[PDB]
RNA sequence: CAGCUAGUUGGUGGGGUAACGGCCUACCAAGGCAAUGACGUGUAGCUAUGCUGAGAAGUAGAAUAGCCACAAUGGGACUG
RNA sequence: AUUGGGCGUAAAGCAAGCGCAGGCGGAUUGAAAAGUCUGGUGUUAAAGGCAGCUGCUUAACAGUUGUAUGCAUUGGAAAC
RNA sequence: CAAGGAUAGCACCGGUGAUUGGAGUUAAGUCGUAACAAGGUACCCCUACGAGAACGUGGGGGUGGAUCA
């Protein structure tokens, strides 16, 4: 049973509830009429399995999952540390 | 017009004619200057470039007996294969069915063989044709369904006519081909073309 | 039918029997102009497959046409 | 070889250049320098090896901390330079990328423009030969 | 050798005890085979500016080039701020202008060009616009001796 | 101007009002409402039928009618035509137009309508000014 | 149109949906979204496309086709 | 007015300044390749635009043969 | 749970409505000459007072002012 999904990689911001913290991802992405690479960031809120501890201000990689609820559609995937 | 029976006044304002020369036989005066009344010194208001292209336009048109705007969708049908379109204008409208009929010399005039045509009076490819609005292709025949081959016209005038050197016909039994295409250097015109091709803006 | 008035048309178009004409389908089979009828018709006689294989038989207008070209033979092998 | 006078790198190499050339062939200055890159190098090499440029020299004093390059101009017993019209397409506000089959040409093939795709600059021709596009830099003419 | 008018005007310079009406004519020269100019005049009645006007057109005649009937290379000429931007026309396609345009490149002896005005439009400005622009043009040998190779491309 | 400004401010096109809002609002019974259908033609009612003085290039006297319409606005007309049959209180069919004799009259009391009759005998113009074919 | 929001936000247990989930419930906890335009207001069936323009684009989204919407107005439920 | 406009006297450079965010940026090298360039694959329905062909006396038309931006995966290129 | 009613007053947008404000449109209306020249007190800009009006003046600023330049 092969198990895949979207996967996107973000910058996470803050936490202040149990084990759920949310993530600032980045885009720049061409403008639709000016061609121009503009900058857009969203904000999304996810839940930690029990592999992962959210600290703030550290890039992770989070994917798909059941909707938990409002704004919960992904789950902290991975980690990259700071090098 | 597509019948408009009266054609010397246009030969008189434009000084030309459908044939060689015949639209002066001095019944009365012979006077090459515009009909109706507007002095014989004067000759226009406006005499720009718009001027010219609209006369050559309506020369070119009522050397043929044809409407604007089945002419506008000619030119449409032009704009879809490409080459030198000022030539080809001319050649495929000179493929209509009267103008190779003149050409054929069974009839002098295209409105003549329009009568023709459209009273059932023409066999081509074993069905009866009554419109001369049809694209000729290359390699065609001509039958003239027999039972009308009694027209005292055409009979008289089969050899009292000219054979354009792009078409034969086997007069004898009134039937001709289609070889090839018209060339610009062999058949009588001075129509400057281009102007045709530039007037139009409707594409 | 689709096309023209007194010049109809009707494509030989893969579909399941749930909606109406002209619409929603899987696949393009063919096409048939009942307006000359020489026994011929447009038939890609592979995709055809596919389409029976999968249910959704075809229209029943069209039986006679399939056999005089051949495909309830090569068709009625699952059953044999 | 000595140049007093410190000059400055105006804000990249591309409006630089393209500015210094402008100026030069309107002054009929002979000699122009400039600020050492990897890229200015590069439009340098192109632009002498297209037959619309004279000498063009890369040099330092002990090392990169001062290395800058300079280049003279074709031109004729009778004061006309090679170059005749220029004009930047990218900018640093805006760069546009183009595949092959939309890739301009000057004049009518007479004007070189100047095309980097994966090894550097190189002329349209070329790049029509290896059937790579790109992003152009500058109408030259 | 054609001769044609391009746009008569009247002007009146104003003096003390009456003003002076007088015509003021443009016209361009061209044999359709090379030799091209323009020029302006002014007099009190139609002859005498029409000599004027063509005098002055035949001094300043000067020839220019037939690239296979065509304009092989686009051009944007400025004069008086009123942009002409004149381009390629493949042959076999008709040759399009506006009046005073028409008549400049007919003139000429250019088969086809495709032709555009920016600005606000203004005959004699865009005259000279035109004719700067196209005695502008450059050419295949021009470019082949100041550069090194000797090739179109 | 320059890119980010359009990114921010993008350039948004400007309108030409309507040389004739009237003839495109609408009201309806059941309700009170106003829509837009930009009709080429209405239907009026003339309460005022008089005369009124051109400015200065041109004088003459003239016939203007204040017509009342089922729509929301009401507005003046011109009445083209040697003579007229507009006394008051009828009912007429206006249509787009201007006038350059009047401040702010830009309709056409159209003639040939349901009430209003033309001016028998011009036959050169007989599209507007309705009338009948030339005499037999 | 400067702040909107309280099942709104989240954990636990149960119920329930055709399944996953404040979808509902008991306790506990207090954020979410926003100046990159929430929220309020005005208008509007969307899409392939029709038309114009060489094009970037502008306009309207009639036939025709796909989707959702509603069936005098508003609530419910049975049936399969 | 991205294509394709301006701001001295015609409309238009804020009265000036400090600056949050944003946008834009000195040279050399490395790494991947975030876009970009460039292949394969699957997806952009039908009808419709465009090109060829065919039967409607014939054009109008209809059918057919192809074409059409964009998206995601996958391998190359590392100049920007 | 619960449509719906009833009461009560809070928010938001519209129609209408005596009667007055200002603007535009009208062929040398009356008033006075305000401005255009050094426009007969140089002009203009900001602000305050006052008078039928045109504006006059106070304070500050400029020449898009004439002579001398
Ligand atoms: C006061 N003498 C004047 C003075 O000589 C003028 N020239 C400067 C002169 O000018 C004229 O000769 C003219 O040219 C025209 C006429 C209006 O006044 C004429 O008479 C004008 C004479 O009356």
């Amino acid at each position: 049973k092969r198990n895949q999904r979207k996967v996107l990689i973000g910058i996470v911001k803050s936490t202040k509830n149990a084990k759920t913290a949310t993530v600032q991802v980045e885009s720049r992405f061409k403008h639709p009429l000016y061609h121009k690479s503009v900058v857009r960031h969203k904000k999304y809120q996810a839940h930690n399995e029990g592999e992962v501890l959210a600290k703030d201000g550290d890039k992770v990689q989070i994917v798909e999952t059941r909707p938990l609820s409002a704004t919960k559609r992904f789950r902290i995937a991975k980690i990259i540390e700071r090098a | 017009m597509k019948y408009t029976g009266s054609i010397f006044k246009r030969s008189r304002r434009l000084g030309f004619s459908l044939l060689e020369n015949n639209k002066e036989f001095s019944k009365g005066k012979k006077r090459k200057t515009i009909p109706g009344q507007h002095g014989n010194r004067f000759r226009s208001s406006t005499m720009s470039g718009y001027a010219q292209q609209l006369q050559e336009k309506q020369r070119m048109q009522y050397m043929y007996g044809i409407t604007d705007k089945q002419f506008r969708r000619l030119f449409r049908l032009v704009l879809k294969q490409r080459g030198n379109l000022a030539v080809n204008l001319f050649r495929v409208l000179e493929s209509r069915l009267d103008n190779i009929v003149y050409r054929m010399g069974f009839a002098p005039t295209r409105r003549s063989a329009r009568q023709l045509v459209n009273h059932g009076h023409v066999l081509l490819n074993d069905r009866t044709v009554d419109t001369p609005s049809i694209i000729l292709n290359p390699g065609d025949k001509v039958r003239l369904k027999a039972k009308t081959i009694k027209i005292p016209i055409v009979k008289a005038a089969s050899e009292s006519g000219v054979v354009s050197p792009f078409v034969e016909t086997n007069n004898k039994t009134f039937e001709g081909t289609y070889v090839r295409f018209p060339e610009r250097s062999e058949l009588p015109a001075g129509i400057n073309e281009s102007y045709v091709v530039e007037w139009y803006k409707r594409l | 039918r689709m096309g023209r008035v007194h010049y109809p048309t009707y494509r030989i178009v893969a579909v399941d029997s749930r909606v109406k004409r002209d619409g929603k389908y899987i696949a393009l089979i063919g096409h048939l102009n009942p307006a000359l009828k020489e026994n011929k018709c447009k038939i890609d006689e592979a995709v055809a497959l596919e389409w029976l294989n999968k249910g959704a038989k075809p229209t029943d207008t069209v039986r006679s046409l399939f056999s005089q070209t051949g495909l309830w033979k090569k068709f009625v092998e699952s059953k044999k | 070889i000595t140049t007093t006078k410190p000059i400055k790198a105006h804000f990249d190499p591309v409006a630089d250049l393209l500015t210094k050339i402008n100026n030069a062939r309107k002054a009929k200055l002979m000699t122009v320098t400039t600020i050492a890159s990897k890229l200015k190098i590069a439009i340098l090499e192109i632009l002498v090896k297209e037959g619309y440029l004279a000498n063009f020299q890369v040099l330092e004093n002990k090392s990169k901390t001062k290395r800058i390059v300079t280049f003279n101009l074709k031109y004729t017993q009778r004061r006309i330079p090679s170059i005749n019209g220029v004009k930047q397409i990218s900018k640093p506000g805006l760069r546009i990328y183009r595949p092959f089959e939309k890739l301009p040409l000057v004049l009518n093939g007479l004007g070189i423009a100047i095309i980097s795709t994966s090894d550097g600059v190189m002329t349209d021709k070329v790049a029509r030969l290896k059937k790579i596009g790109g992003e152009i830099l500058a109408y030259v003419w | 050798f054609e001769e044609r008018i391009v746009k008569l005007k009247r002007i009146s310079k104003t003096t003390k005890g009456g003003r002076n009406m007088r015509f003021s004519v443009l016209v361009v020269v061209g044999n359709r085979k090379g030799k091209i100019g323009y020029g302006i005049a002014k007099a009190l009645e139609v002859p005498n500016a029409i000599k004027k006007a063509i005098k002055a057109a035949h001094n300043s005649l000067h020839t220019i080039e037939i690239h296979k009937g065509s304009i092989y290379h686009e051009v944007i000429g400025r004069s008086g701020a009123s942009r002409v931007l004149l381009k390629p026309a493949p042959q076999g396609t008709g040759i399009i202008a506006g009046g005073a345009i028409r008549a400049i490149i007919e003139l000429a002896g250019y088969s086809d060009i495709y032709t555009k005005n920016l600005g606000r439009n203004t005959p004699i400005n865009m005259i000279h616009a035109t004719m700067d622009g196209i005695l502008k043009q450059l050419s295949p040998r021009r470019v082949a001796i100041l550069r090194n190779k000797n090739l179109n491309e | 101007a320059t890119i980010a400004q359009l990114i921010r401010k993008p350039r948004k096109k400007k309108k030409v009002k309507s040389k004739s809002p009237a003839l495109h609002y609408n009201l309806n019974l059941l309700n009170k409402k106003v829509t837009n259908v930009y009709s080429p033609l209405k239907r009026g009612v003339c309460t005022r039928v008089g005369t009124m003085t051109p400015k200065k290039p041109n004088s003459a006297l003239r016939k203007y009618a204040k017509v009342r319409l089922t729509n929301g606005f009401e507005v003046l007309t011109y009445i083209p035509g040697e003579g007229h049959n507009l006394q008051e209180h009828s009912v007429t069919l206006l249509r787009g137009g201007r006038v350059k004799d009047l401040p702010g009259v830009r309709y056409h009391i159209v003639r040939g309508t349901l009430d209003t009759v033309g001016v028998e005998k011009r036959r050169q113009q007989r599209s507007a000014y309705g009338a009948k074919k030339p005499k037999a």
